């Protein structure tokens, strides 16, 4: 028969262990580095390009911030094939809730709808977890700003900073080092610049090789605007940080 | 690996046997069948003191005639439970009338084999045998009081008397010699305390034992703590006495 | 389509998945619940493998079933939320066809009953989870705490405590219990659970949390200070010695 | 019968390796060269036609096809996997877009469709990964030209030039030499022809090469008149002569 | 070797042989035996019933198939109920679409075919138990042997199950004797009840252990159990 | 982990066993076929060999009329071979029902094509150990020749061959070909180009043949024909009063 | 490697279907059968071992009709023979039921042949335990057939199967060469219940009885019928003859 | 338009005594104006001691008793050839009845 | 049909429905409830078919309290008239549609204003200083026309509203019998047990 083939994606190991989640982790931890911080008027996040070359066309590539809503936003960290697929229904969930509604989706209610999708790949059907990470970026009325993160398994959680990825160990470190819940978004920038800058794998920390994103309430409006920066945006912001 | 409904070269089904395995390391239960009733007993078995020994149902209510006790896996008695009751029930509405007590039983053995990846003979989708033996005890007009032993197996045999769980062979043993055909319900009520006392870890009391009878006058009722603390009392002293 | 059995017997007995479920359990943070004269606690612990968290959009380890039950456990958080969304549609369910909210044991035989299915139908694993279900049945003051378990069994507790060490608190609980006189005070109710946690916390004012349940839908948890203080007086309780 | 194949027949093993992906990607470098340059004014994409015996009419066989017009792919890898690839890609084009909108996806969007096809065949029940890498070359109004790269896995990147299979690392080497933001499309077509011209062991010609160009609207290969706004397919396939006529400049 | 080759029915070993089958066929042998016999107006069937202590029933082992047939097994109890509430529903259909009396020989058909499919299929199980199976129909007496593999035959008589050869020989002996009891069923039993003894060993044919079963030109299949086989121990 | 090879995935080196050995199925007939383009018919000769005695010679063929226009010779167990041919024929008649004209030879082989590339992507369907080519004087294209195989791989020849000695075949008529420099037997009947389609046969084998050891089909505007073993024999004669 | 002989539809590294060989070892072991088409027919036999005296005698029919002109028999697991057969006139009363005329041999036999062949492309199913023997007189004369386990089938002028084949193919073969102009319905019979006795010699040991059936144009109307009575005892003596 | 009812006439009638009980009927079957058959039994013995007539479109009614019988056949099957007592044959059949509720038996029926 | 009126004052909305529940021939019941509250700050008013109308009204009742328990959190009047909409909405085009119409008065909490939305059983919905369902109507929108004042106070508002009941009593074929008043504000939903006679 076929059960000879079965690799069972979802059991438990001897120690209560979901094998492929923790194998999907080990591939995410191999992923460009992604940050995500929140300050007091608004959250920045930031992510380090796996590989690239001369000519890999910048301008038009997007490989790890993508806008969900105009609200909220997310960091990716793995399998970016998957990670759109995931994205995709995100996008829909968020628009079902809209018609239902008729308000935006709270950031939560999103994150764990996507979740679930997540962790029913972990209890059955028989087929390989996504082998994405996501740190979520959202504005509400209900709380404001908001930081979360989604893994393999299924399980999210609330951050004030945090990172996927590559070197998470090291990052996490520098940023409880270094993060005040008394914030400033451009604070926030700078941390996240300098944190990446210590972690990376690779010689310096240039633009071409970094995504970055805002999510703000322009004072000078009254509503949420979410900047996703251009390769120039980006180039600038580092000169200035002192990172040239 | 291996199908779930593969014979063994002896010719029987392997998981059919591993789920006996499982039966054995169950609580102790024990039937005892008399022309006057018949007596349904079961070992509590709390893990904790901090357990409370009454929320541990291991005997229950099939209908008015039938009760039924159960060693092994016991959350997987809950559907065969749930069977029987609609079974019964069901009977009533389209017969006026009491199932009778091998008709049910055979119903809840006809779960039983149902299992499987895709076995051709319907749609048994259930992937692994019941972990859990029953003893279902009744009355019905046509024969009387009856004591049925259902196993995964999907084979119910009927006894005069039957120990189930780990205590099993050797309280059935014990039945061997302590059955006969004119025992009095309060002497198998006395019998069943006796043997739940030999096999169990525990020294028997009211709360980590638990008794229950169907008649034909007053159907299946559970004997409460204070009732069967007395027979207990009354067994003590039968023995002491000799 | 996916319909393999991942539940099956070995040839000893024993359903190694559902085994390897309750492992995960046992790798959970640990959670603990007694029951008082007029009240039932729900305590929690907090890991610490990561700080840095937003404790107020995090979720907490209590969930609300309806507004006089409440749920916590030990093990995989994402298979919780599964448990935790079918017991809430369920207690909807029940109101709307019986007129009548659940009782707490009526609630944990459906949590129980989830979980046991998914132990003996194709191509689905065993939820990687205990719980503890406590609550009042509807206009009743009798105090209710029941615990399921990975295989679909239930029962009811006195006191219980499920998740790493907790192997360790449940002796302090039999040995701190006495069901003869329980907690007959919120005050001393919560501060008993405060202490079994504190027997494997090791000092953690904010990796502890309680949630106080009362008759008649009046649930409420503890901020840091008001848990903080329980910890401080018994510290006290220690020290004074 | 039915296909009782409905788990995952990619996963992940302890290192965090997909190895059908892998293995797929392994697959594509054992493919021959094919290569895509960007100009400021067309995209070309070219590859070589390795008849497998001479006897075969290498015509018959096309390695560069029609998406869309104003979209052509090509690729490297398993020609029978690419060809599949093309049916599906030409017809959710219509499924997925025409037929909503009236007119031809974007190529980013056509790219991300082909792509999600891609991914599915790597995680959905009884299947193995496509072992080719594609790359797609387009025009459309708001976007202009671009180029894009999809590999077994479905993840898929812009370039300004790029190669894969068999001597992808060295004509790469060789685009980034030459490549600069002011070609001209004959510019990008002459590149393309010296770099392909490395990779290439016999014979070297119009009837052993295939390169196709997205440039300008071919009024001519319309084959109507009547309608102002519709000015003809940017997509135009080389013939061997035109092929030819440049290798003399070479 | 047969490890390899045995882990299910779909598989043929390297010899052509279907292991699981002949496990299933195991089965039978490991149950308890019963014997069926007919001459030219009856068929018989007696059964020995195996009882799991000296407090339990002896498992019934016939069952009555329609007004005339039915059969008896020899190994996995729930199989025969499974396969003799088939037989049932054929056997009705036939009553009901054709007011017609269901062949034996078409039931033996329909057997054979209910078990190759579960033979030649992934997921399922070959069926653990043998089936003796007698009837009156429109060509007189008649009793059919089915085995798990799918095979039926038709016999003058035979036994199945544990120590069957002893009782099998002493027909194949007694034939042309047995065969012509006609018009007088207590000798034919009494004659099924000779071959069956002819595989005791353990104990005795009891009352509450021997099972009779007979069917016939003007006799109804019925069963006989206890009290009503005493006259024949 | 050794299962690459029972099913169809990706062994390390990016390979799929499953079709190689599929591949090495087609020759298990040992019989060899080879087609060629006239100016206007097209011809195709394969080895006929009845080993058994006690068999009908004229049920053994591996030629089959797929539709009026079509015709298909396969290289591979004949089992595989009726399974392909069925489908084919089904998927002819659907496509002139659906189109309106009949399908192209170019169309079913690339049809056939796919469905095999599928055998090569799921792993509950095993690939067919067969190697399809097809010939026809398509309204469109004229005379030709297209073959598929376990691989989902398929192309347009000028002239082929298939079985064990496909090489030798091969190379015979390639360097007819590099003589005579067009890409067609320049014969205005297709008796004479069935006899060159012979001529090569026996000389790449370097056998000879009686009329019951080939089997011939031939595919002219609107048709698709087999000829007999007598037909066959007028032309063993015609090739022999010339060498 | 190893272990290709464990699935059903694999090909092993020569390109061999291993199940589908053990399949015919299943048919080796299986009783000798056979089939001899005349100038207006064809007729069928079959060995059929009398295991004991307890078998009631011409009761145990193993030759069958499919439709009302075509004749089958196999030799191996007879329950997959019978299966075959029932699927046999399934694909027979259908092609009656839409084209009215019944199913022509040729056509009746690829659609056993496509049948069988269909159970050896998947490991869900095995592959059939038996050869057969069948054919009939249809609007253009008779045809005989014989079926192997992988689908492979070809027209015959005789044919054999079984513990037996080869004696019976040498007295096919015989018959053959001896008789270029056509053996008739009537002689066809008796060389048939010779072919079998003889056969009978690889299997000696054991008793047997013989059945044998036809269809012929001139002596069965083109109708398919068993061998009985006088005629059958004929054939019976015309063999018990010359087997000394 | 197809009327998949029909009227066959006849009358019934049933009368129970201390320790007896009859069920009557005319032998008569009609449609229309015209006789079918002057003799064609409408009362049936069903087995245990229990005589049905469904009256009124025949067809229905032959339907009815039919599957009543085989209805006794399995509840012997079923229920170690227990006897089927009058009342629980009568909500037997109730439940045959209703399970027609939206395309019913066009029969009065009398037991 | 019954009687379902609705009017939003300065800080709350009061919603008044006749208590009649008359079946062909003979008055039922004459102390019906048509309301169902949906969450501590939103009711919902409703009249139409016999069977449909509770049914539909107590399954939007469960799925609020549903949303209400997951959430922990009270959805705004405006989010719930919403879904409730689109339920009637898919409805309509189903098999047997719900037909029921409803007032939604809610108390929103976040922007501190009431509010009342008035739809139908086509999934018709409006947002009004006042509405009603059915003939209602057509004897009291001349009255609401006319007294209505945005600033009115809860005390005002019950004052216009017995105007319309009176109006209503009058030139109404059929006996009502009276009807249930109930207030939403910011503390909640509160019966007005005292109409029969204010």
């Amino acid at each position: 028969g076929s059960r000879r083939y079965d690799s069972r994606t979802t059991i438990f190991s001897p120690e209560g262990r979901l094998y492929q989640v923790e194998y999907a982790l080990e591939s995410i931890s191999h992923a460009g580095t992604a940050i995500g911080i929140m300050a007091s008027d608004g959250i920045v996040l930031a992510a380090e390009r796996k590989v690239t070359s001369t000519l890999l066309e910048q301008d038009t590539s997007t490989e790890k911030l993508y806008k969900l809503n105009d609200k909220i936003a997310v960091a990716v960290a793995g399998l970016t094939a998957d990670a759109e697929i995931l994205i995709n229904t995100a996008r829909i969930h968020a628009q079902n809730y809209l018609k239902t509604y008729n308000e935006d989706i709270p950031v939560e209610i999103l994150v764990r709808r996507l979740s679930d999708i997540k962790q029913g790949y972990t209890q059955h059907g028989g087929l390989r977890p996504f082998g994405v990470s996501f740190i979520y970026a959202g504005y509400d009325d209900r709380y404001g700003y908001q930081l979360y993160t989604s893994n393999p398994s299924g399980n999210y959680t609330g951050w004030k900073a945090i990172s996927v990825g590559a070197n998470t160990s090291a990052a996490q470190t520098l940023l409880q080092m270094d993060y005040k819940d008394d914030m400033k978004v451009d604070d926030a920038i700078e941390l996240a610049l300098k944190t990446l800058s210590k972690t990376t794998d690779s010689s310096a920390l240039t633009y071409d090789r970094l995504e970055f994103a805002t999510i703000r309430k322009g004072a000078n409006d009254g509503e949420v605007y979410q900047k996703i920066f251009k390769p120039q945006e980006i180039k600038d912001i580092l000169v200035k940080t002192g990172i040239t | 690996d291996r199908g779930v409904s593969t014979f063994s070269p002896e010719g029987r089904l392997f998981q059919v046997e591993y789920s006996l395995e499982a039966i054995k390391l169950g609580s102790t239960a024990i039937g005892i069948a008399t022309k006057e009733g018949v007596v349904l007993g079961v070992e509590k078995r709390a893990t904790s003191p901090l357990l409370e020994s009454d929320s541990i149902e291991k005997i229950v209510e099939i209908d008015r005639h039938i009760g039924c006790a159960m060693s092994g896996l016991t959350a997987d008695a809950r559907s065969m439970i749930e069977h029987a009751r609609t079974a019964a029930v069901t009977h009533n509405l389209y017969y006026d009338e009491d199932i009778n007590v091998e008709s049910l039983t055979q119903s809840v053995c006809d779960l039983a084999l149902r299992f499987g990846e895709g076995a051709s003979g319907e749609e048994r989708l259930m992937s692994r045998p019941f972990g859990v033996a029953l003893l279902i005890a009744g009355h019905d007009a046509d024969d009387g009081y009856q004591l049925f032993h259902a196993e995964p197996s999907g084979t119910f045999y009927r006894y005069n008397a039957k120990a189930i769980g780990s205590g099993s062979e050797g309280a059935q043993a014990e039945l061997l010699n302590e059955w006969h055909s004119s025992l009095t319900l309060k002497e198998a009520e006395l019998l069943v305390l006796k043997i739940l006392k030999q096999v169990m870890e525990e020294k028997l009391d009211e709360n980590n034992a638990q008794l229950s009878c169907i008649t034909k006058q007053d159907g299946f009722k559970i004997y409460d703590n204070e009732k069967t603390a007395e027979l207990i009392k009354e067994l003590k002293e039968k023995e002491a006495a000799e | 389509g996916y319909d393999r059995a991942l539940s099956i017997f070995s040839p000893d007995g024993h359903i190694f998945q559902v085994e390897y479920a309750l492992e995960a359990v046992k790798r959970g943070t640990c959670a603990v619940g007694v029951k008082g004269k007029n009240c039932v606690v729900l305590g929690c612990e907090r890991r610490s493998t990561l700080k840095l968290q937003d404790t107020r959009i995090t979720p907490s380890k209590v969930s609300k079933i309806d507004s006089h039950v409440v749920l916590s456990f030990s093990g995989l958080n994402a298979d919780s939320r599964i448990l935790i969304e079918k017991a809430r549609v369920e207690a909807q369910s029940h109101r709307l066809t019986l007129e009548d909210p659940v009782t707490v044991e009526y609630l944990t035989r459906y949590v129980a009953g989830v979980q046991q299915r998914y132990t003996q139908s194709g191509g689905v694993r065993p939820f990687g989870v205990s719980t503890l279900i406590a609550g009042f049945d509807p206009r009743d003051d009798e105090p209710k705490l029941y615990q399921t378990e990975p295989s679909g069994i239930y029962s009811s507790w006195s006191a219980q405590t499920i998740g790493r060490n907790s192997k360790t608190v449940r002796e302090f609980l039999e040995k701190n219990y006495d069901r003869k006189e329980p907690p007959a005070t919120v005050e001393e109710c919560v501060k008993l659970t405060v202490r079994s946690l504190l027997e494997v916390v090791q000092t953690g004012a904010k990796n502890i949390e309680i949630t106080v349940v009362k008759p008649d839908s009046d649930i409420v948890a503890l901020s840091s200070e008001e848990i903080n203080q329980y910890v401080t007086q018994i510290e006290q309780e220690k020290q004074e010695q | 019968m039915t296909d009782r194949y409905s788990f995952s027949l990619t996963t992940f093993s302890p290192s965090g390796k997909l190895g059908q992906i892998d293995y797929a990607l392994t697959a594509v470098k054992q493919g021959v060269t094919s290569l895509g340059i960007k100009a400021t004014n067309g995209v070309v994409i070219a590859t070589e036609k390795k008849s497998s015996s001479p006897l075969a009419m290498s015509e018959t066989l096309s390695k560069v096809s029609l998406l869309t017009p104003d979209i052509g792919a090509v690729y490297s890898g398993m020609g029978p996997d690419y060809r599949v690839l093309v049916d599906k890609s030409r017809k959710v084009a219509h499924t997925s877009y025409k037929r909503i909108y009236g007119e031809y996806p974007p190529t980013k969007l056509l790219v991300s469709e082909v792509a999600k096809i891609m991914q599915e065949a790597t995680q959905s029940g009884g299947v193995r990964p496509f072992g080719v890498s594609l790359l797609i070359a387009g025009h459309d109004e708001f976007n202009g030209f671009s180029l894009y790269q999809v590999d077994p896995s479905g993840s898929y990147f812009p370039w300004k030039a790029t190669a894969i299979g068999k001597g992808s690392v060295a004509a790469k080497t060789f685009l980034e030499k030459r490549w600069n933001d002011e070609l001209e499309l004959e510019d990008a077509i002459h590149i393309a022809l010296l770099t392909l011209k490395e990779s290439v062991e016999g014979e070297f010609n119009g009837d052993t090469i295939e390169l196709a160009i997205i440039g300008d609207e071919n009024p001519d290969l319309l084959g109507y008149t009547g309608i102002p706004t519709d000015k003809g397919p940017r997509f135009r396939k080389l013939t061997s002569q035109e092929i030819n006529d440049r290798l003399e400049a070479l | 070797f047969r490890n390899n080759y045995d882990g299910d029915t779909v598989t043929f070993s390297p010899t052509g042989r279907l292991f699981q089958v002949e496990y299933a066929l195991e089965a039978i042998k490991q149950g308890s035996v019963t014997v069926g016999l007919r001459s030219n107006t009856h068929a018989v069937l007696v059964a020995l019933k195996r009882n799991a202590d000296e407090l339990s029933s002896y498992q019934k082992k016939i069952i009555k198939c329609d007004e005339h047939m039915g059969l008896s097994l020899a190994g996995l109890a729930p199989d025969a109920r499974v396969l003799s509430n088939y037989l049932r529903q054929q056997c009705n259909y036939s009553s009901l679409v054709f007011n017609r009396k269901l062949a034996v020989e078409r039931a033996g058909h329909l057997l054979c075919d209910k078990a190759q499919k579960n033979t030649q299929s992934y997921g399922g199980r070959p069926y653990g138990v043998g089936l003796l199976i007698i009837g009156y129909d429109k060509s007189g007496a008649h009793l059919l042997e089915f085995q798990p593999s799918g095979n039926v035959t038709e016999l003058y008589g035979t036994a199945i199950g544990a120590r069957s050869q002893g009782a099998k020989t002493y027909l194949e002996r007694t034939l042309d004797t047995f065969i012509k009891i006609d018009g007088n069923p207590d000798e034919l039993i009494k004659a099924g009840v000779e071959a069956i003894s002819q595989s005791l060993r353990d104990e005795s044919l009891t009352v509450d252990n021997l099972s009779i079963a007979i069917v016939g030109k003007d006799t109804p299949f019925t069963i006989y159990d206890g009290e009503a086989v005493a006259k024949y121990i | 982990a050794g299962y690459d090879r029972h099913i169809t995935i990706f062994s390390p080196e990016g390979r799929l066993y499953q079709v190689e050995y599929a591949f090495k199925a087609t020759n298990q007939t040992n019989i060899n076929s080879l087609a060629v383009r006239g100016k206007d018919c097209t011809v195709v000769i394969s080895q006929k060999k009845v080993p058994d005695k006690l068999l009908d010679p004229t049920t053994v063929s591996y030629i089959f009329c797929i539709s009026r226009t079509i015709g298909m010779v396969v290289n591979g167990p004949i089992p595989d071979a009726r399974n392909a041919a069925l489908r084919a024929k089904a998927e002819a008649a659907e496509f002139r029902y659906k189109y309106g004209y009949d399908m192209p030879c170019d169309v079913l082989a690339k049809r056939m094509a796919n469905l095999s590339q599928i055998y090569t992507q799921r792993a509950y369907m095993r690939p067919l150990g067969v190697i399809l080519t097809f010939v026809s004087v398509d309204e469109e294209l004229g005379p030709s020749i297209y073959k598929t195989d376990p691989a989902g791989y398929y192309v347009g020849y000028k002239a082929t061959a298939t079985g064990p000695k496909q090489q030798e075949i091969t190379t015979n008529l390639e360097n007819h070909f590099k003589k005579s420099k067009i890409d067609h037997i320049n014969e205005e009947s297709w008796e004479k180009v069935v006899e060159f389609a012979i001529t090569h046969m026996i000389d790449a084998l370097g056998t000879e043949f009686s009329k019951n050891d080939l089997e011939v089909g031939v595919a002219t505007k609107d048709k698709f024909f087999t000829l007999s073993a007598e037909n066959i024999e007028e032309r063993l004669v015609a090739i022999a009063e010339q060498d | 490697g190893t272990g290709y002989d464990l699935s059903n539809s694999v090909f092993s590294p020569d390109g061999r279907n291993f199940q589908v060989e053990y399949a015919v070892k299943a048919v080796e072991n299986g009783t000798t059968s056979i089939g001899i088409k005349c100038n207006d027919g064809v007729v069928f036999a079959v060995e059929k071992l009398i295991t004991s005296k307890l078998l009631v005698p011409q009761k145990n029919v193993k030759i069958q009709v499919v439709d009302r002109h075509i004749g089958c028999v196999y030799s191996g697991l007879i329950p997959d023979g019978r299966h075959l057969v029932n699927r046999g006139r399934e694909e027979a009363a259908s092609f009656k039921k839409l084209y009215k005329t019944p199913i022509p041999i040729p056509a009746f036999a690829d659609r056993l042949g496509q049948y069988v062949q269909a159970h050896t492309l998947y490991n869900s199913v095995r592959p059939f335990g038996v050869s057969t023997i069948f054919g009939g007189v249809d609007k253009n004369g008779a045809h005989l057939y014989m079926l192997e386990p992988s689908g492979s089938y070809w027209g015959y002028k005789g044919a054999a199967t079984g513990k037996g084949r080869q004696s019976a193919k040498a007295e096919l073969e015989k018959l053959v060469d001896h008789h270029p102009e056509g053996l008739s319905a009537r002689e066809a019979v008796k060389q048939a219940a010779k072919i079998i006795y003889l056969a009978h010699e690889d299997n000696k040991e054991k008793d047997f009885e013989l059945e044998i059936s036809w269809c012929s144009l001139s002596e069965t109307n083109g109708l398919h019928k068993f061998v009985k009575g006088d005629l059958l005892q004929e054939a019976i003596d015309f063999a018990q003859k010359e087997i000394n | 338009q197809f009327n998949p009812y029909g009227d066959n006439g006849g009358t019934i009638l049933g009368i129970a005594g201390e320790d007896f009980a009859v069920l009557a009927g005319d032998t008569r079957n009609i449609t229309d104006y015209s006789i079918n058959s002057r003799y064609e039994p409408k009362v049936f013995d069903c087995g245990d001691n229990i005589v049905m007539s469904a009256n009124g479109f025949a067809a229905d009614g032959d339907a009815l008793v039919k599957r009543f019988k085989n209805s006794v056949k399995w509840y012997h099957f079923d229920h170690n050839d227990k006897k089927l007592s009058i009342n629980s044959a009568a909500r037997n059949i109730q439940h045959l009845l209703y399970g027609k509720r939206f395309f019913p038996y066009y029969v009065h029926t009398i037991i | 049909m019954d009687i379902i009126l609705g009017i939003r004052v300065q800080d709350s909305v009061i919603l008044a429905s006749s208590k009649a529940v008359t079946r062909g021939i003979s008055v039922l019941k004459d102390s019906d409830d048509k309301t169902r509250q949906l969450s501590p700050h939103t009711l919902m008013s409703f009249a139409g078919e016999a069977g449909d109308t509770v049914q539909f009204a107590e399954y939007i009742q469960a799925n609020i309290q549903l949303y209400s328990i997951r959430e922990d959190y009270e959805l705004s009047p405006q989010a719930v008239s919403s879904f409730v909409r689109q339920e009637l909405a898919k409805s309509i085009r189903s098999r047997r549609p719900y037909q029921v119409n409803v007032l939604i008065g809610g108390y929103d909490k976040k922007k501190n204003k009431p509010e009342l939305y008035q739809i139908d059983y086509l999934g018709t919905k409006v947002e009004l200083p006042y509405g009603a369902h059915g003939y209602s109507g057509f004897y009291t929108f001349s009255l609401l026309d006319h007294h209505y004042r945005p600033d009115m106070t809860t005390e005002e508002g019950l004052d216009l509203l017995k105007l319309c009941v009176q109006e209503l009593e009058k030139r109404m074929p059929m006996d009502f019998k009276g009807v249930i008043v109930k207030i939403v504000d910011k503390d909640g939903i509160r019966q007005v047990d005292d109409f029969q006679a204010q």
